[PDB]
């Protein structure tokens, strides 16, 4: 359940990004790979998650804080999963005390 | 008669004759729950607030 | 369980001065043809600082002691059970061996004529079963919080879940909600600016 | 995790490139992980007394 | 000289305590009463059950009034009056888990 809700909320996100885009359009080259696009911005959304992506162009501000709050979202959401993990190999040593 | 939470030992059946028993007698411990550990902000909880 | 509480040491624990209990678990540490030898380990709980150390004085002190503090405090289980049910937190918790042979019955003078008649008539109303109706007049059966569990942990296979996570979602949704009001405010505010 | 801007419009490149930043993201999560637990097991439960 | 280590005054033990690598023995219902009273909670506290001994009221030997104020004594114990003077300085809710 907690990957599904991992899994649903980048599309969420990217949905608002894309129409705020789309009312909002910067006074800049139309059409461009870094206009618009609807794969383009879920794309973007999805590899500045897992960190890969590069920088990711929009320079509107209320999109620029909203990606701003996703990047620092997502840095927990790493810790927690290495946190946890180390956490469940730490524990995992000890029932063979059944006697 | 006599009767309270009085026990049976052998050392006193030597100068009173006990009925047979009505209940059991049994040593225990007295101990504190242990709280709830789980809280909302346990993730932020690692920096001072 | 009291083998649990005998094994550690990180609290202690131990009981009210010239008791019967002290004297009996006294009794049963020194014993060294004891076959179980747990009471062999509580003695050096107990006899610390040749019995100065863990002991209080009178039996309304190790509750308070308990409840204030870091002890364990050892008495008959049947009073402790009395207390526990009547805490008003229910913060209390209590835990016993099922010891027998030992019980409560009522005293007579030697050679009384009672005891034949009290024994036949405490048996019959052990078997009837009228011992249990006039019992659970003063240990009730169930109270508003379980006798014993010390916490409904439901945790057990340690994953996270939504409900402790979520504290982390309400950062994002902020968020969502004060980029999308920046958004709206700007775009009402184009109607005022004159530029754009 | 030297990123650049991997070039490719195609779906299946990007598909691709998603599988294996995730599988990447994984693997060091788990190296760390393991390597902290490893570390964290010193302890004087090694002594024999 | 038994003087040392020793310090001038209960004061003097607490402050070094407090402010030095030191450990301060005194009443230890005084000493909670300062580790609970020290807002900061930073002293803790730990005792003995001492025996045969006890806080009291001392008279003219052989006054005539002596059993008057032991019987009053009796009945504040006995009420369970006196825990309410003692909780005005050791209430058992204290700031500090010492």
């Amino acid at each position: 359940s907690l990957w599904a809700c991992i899994a649903g909320t980048v599309l969420l996100v990217g949905l608002l990004v894309y129409l705020l885009n789309w009312l909002n359009p910067p006074r800049l080259q139309m059409g461009s790979m870094t206009s618009t696009t609807l794969y383009n911005s879920m794309w973007f959304v999805y590899g500045s998650f897992v960190q890969q992506g590069g920088e990711v162009p929009y320079t509107t501000l209320a999109t620029r804080m909203m990606m701003g709050a996703w990047w620092l979202f997502a840095l927990i959401v790493i810790s927690s999963y290495t946190a946890n993990l180390a956490a469940f190999l730490t524990i995992t040593r000890i029932e063979s005390s059944i006697q | 008669i006599g009767i309270s939470a009085l026990t049976i030992t052998p050392d006193r059946e030597n100068v009173v004759d006990f009925t047979t028993r009505y209940m059991d007698y049994s040593v225990g411990v007295l101990l504190r729950r242990a709280e709830k550990t789980v809280d909302m902000f346990a993730c932020l909880a690692p920096f001072d607030l | 369980s009291l083998q649990d509480l005998s094994k550690q040491t990180e609290i202690p624990y131990g009981t009210v001065l010239d008791s019967a209990v002290y004297e009996h678990v006294r009794m049963k540490g020194l014993n060294p043809f004891e076959r179980d030898s747990m009471y062999s380990q509580m003695w050096w709980m107990i006899n610390r600082s040749n019995g100065s150390e863990n002991n209080v004085l009178e039996s309304q002190a190790g509750i308070q002691k308990v409840k204030y503090g870091n002890y364990a405090f050892v008495w008959d289980a049947a009073v402790l059970e009395y207390v526990a049910i009547n805490d008003p937190d229910c913060s209390f918790y209590t835990i016993g061996n099922t010891v027998a042979d030992r019980g409560y019955g009522i005293a007579l003078q030697h050679g009384s004529p009672y005891r034949d008649v009290f024994s036949q008539r405490i048996l019959e109303l052990q078997q009837n079963g009228d011992m249990d109706i006039l019992k659970h007049k003063w240990w009730p059966k169930n109270g508003q919080c379980d006798l014993y569990s010390s916490v409904d942990t439901k945790q057990k296979g340690g994953a996270l879940d939504i409900k402790s996570f979520a504290g982390v979602f309400c950062i994002l949704a902020a968020g969502i909600v004060l980029s999308c009001f920046i958004a709206m405010l700007e775009t009402w505010w184009n109607k005022r600016k004159g530029s754009r």
